[PDB]
């Protein structure tokens, strides 16, 4: 009946321009467009960090080297220190 | 597909794929690692030759 149809029609006048269409909004003085799709579109990345973890910064892992590939000055010293330990061992 | 406002996932999915070859392994130790071992062969066989001789001696 009509009293539901007219409020169903009312759903096709007041909120039809709200989200069903993009005719901004008549009852509201503040606009609907420059909040969610431009200011709050970056809103999720205005809550998290930008240009570091949304870009995600796929960074090359810092490379770690061996013991400088210099065995002679330490292996014999370790061998000399191994003599010291095994006397105490 | 849970996000109807995707707009970044394809970029993010591509961002994963462009960095899919993240970084290779580092098997750089092929000259110093055995140098620890070359001292290991030297001293162990020096010890083993001595103890084998001394146990019978």
């Amino acid at each position: 009946q009509d009293l539901y149809l007219r409020e169903l029609k009312d759903t096709k006048l007041a909120p039809s321009t709200l989200q069903d269409a993009e005719g901004n909004v008549k009852p509201w003085n503040p606009p609907q467009k420059p909040n969610l799709p431009e200011l709050e579109l970056q809103g999720p990345e205005a809550l998290k960090a930008y240009t570091e973890q949304n870009v995600e910064t796929a960074h090359v892992a810092k490379e770690s080297e061996e013991g400088e590939s210099e065995p002679i000055e330490e292996d014999w010293l370790v061998l000399d220190d191994a003599e010291e330990t095994k006397e105490s061992h | 597909s849970v996000l109807k406002n995707t707009s970044v996932i394809d970029k993010i999915e591509s961002y994963v794929k462009q960095y899919k070859p993240v970084k290779i392994d580092a098997s750089k130790q092929l000259q110093v690692i055995e140098s620890f071992e070359k001292h290991a062969m030297t001293n162990a066989k020096e010890t083993e030759s001595l103890v084998s001789k001394e146990l019978k001696d």
